């Protein structure tokens, strides 16, 4: 089954930005999805993930800045995240669990989209 | 006959909650009829621990708690005292040191002051993982407590199969907390559950009978 991202590019930093990813998948069997992202030689964390029933949570780092939505209408997970710092420079990823239960195991990624933060000048 | 009656009325007005979010009413000083209270269901099961049916409405306690809740009689094989059902292992348990009933009515015709839910939720299933061990350790419900789960189940599961989920600070562990929702299809009649613990006192027993 498949996972597509949408919407990473470059930001300065403190400003905004949304990433979407539209799933495609064969199966409707997904329980929850999941961003994560991975820095320059760190490892892939956990970002944000919404669940079957609806349950939002977040990643540590992120001080309610990012916020994670579904609209099951159109198979469709978006990501706003505000107030962007240069250490939320990653490629972010989406990813989906099949009968997910405990601790996040994806079962599918995606391609991953990358988004850079540059500060000053 | 001085004394405050005891106050039923609570569970007349609204719609009773899921098992999982109970409600508790707890009787300190009361003159109390449970005939008046059952003659307003259809009782269709009414099965009691380390005490009788006769015997719970004849009695003097120092109180008297009534959980009741939205429960379907489809579901009567699960909610015992020492079941193993999904029930009393992660949405609902009384005490076991107390006399115990565990009742199950349906609401007439008669009554139209208590109003429906959309349907029978209960937790199929809540667990806890640890950060550094992925050890499942299933939170099997303590007596006259709610499940760890209440804090992120919603009061009505929406679909049979959904999945709740929360992160646990690095206090606790950090690891992650899970709950399943499972669902049963509302009916015609609104079906209910009574569960009745009480507690003798040494000295004083104010919680008495109608007469």
């Amino acid at each position: 089954v498949q996972l597509q991202e949408s919407g990473g590019g470059s930001v300065q930093a403190g400003g905004s930005l949304r990433l979407s990813c539209v799933a495609s998948g064969s199966i409707f069997s997904i329980n929850a999805m999941d961003w994560y992202r991975q820095a320059p030689g760190k490892q892939r964390e956990l970002v944000a993930g919404i669940t079957s029933g609806g349950s939002t949570n977040y990643g540590d780092f992120v001080k309610g800045r990012f916020t994670i939505s579904r609209d099951n209408a159109k198979n469709t997970v978006y990501l706003q995240m505000d107030s962007l710092k240069p250490e939320d420079t990653a490629v972010y990823y989406c990813a989906a669990e099949v009968g997910g239960w405990g601790p996040p195991r994806p079962d599918y990624w995606g391609h991953g989209t990358q988004v850079t933060v540059s500060s000053g000048s | 006959a001085e004394g405050v009656e005891c106050d039923f009325s609570p569970l007349l007005s609204g719609t009773p909650p899921q098992v999982y979010n109970f409600k508790r009413l707890v009787f300190t000083n009361c003159n109390y009829n449970l005939t008046k209270l059952l003659s307003l269901f259809s009782v269709n099961d009414f099965t009691c621990s380390q005490i009788s049916p006769a015997a719970i409405a004849s009695n003097c306690y120092s109180s008297l708690i009534l959980d009741y809740f939205s429960y379907p009689l489809s579901m009567k094989s699960d909610l015992s005292v020492s079941s193993a059902g999904p029930i009393s292992q992660f949405n609902y348990k009384q005490s076991f040191s107390n006399p115990t009933c565990l009742i199950l009515a349906t609401v007439p015709h008669n009554l139209t002051t208590i109003t429906k839910p959309l349907k029978y939720s209960y937790i199929n299933k809540c667990s806890r993982f640890l950060s550094d061990d992925r050890t499942e350790v299933p939170q099997l419900v303590n007596a006259n407590q709610y499940s760890p789960c209440v804090s992120i189940v919603p009061s009505t599961v929406w679909e049979d199969g959904d999945y709740y989920r929360k992160q646990l600070s690095p206090l606790e562990g950090g690891g992650w907390l899970v709950a399943s929702g499972s669902t049963v299809a509302m009916t015609e009649q609104l079906q209910m559950g009574f569960g009745i613990t009480v507690q003798y006192g040494t000295d004083t027993n104010s919680v008495c009978p109608k007469l």
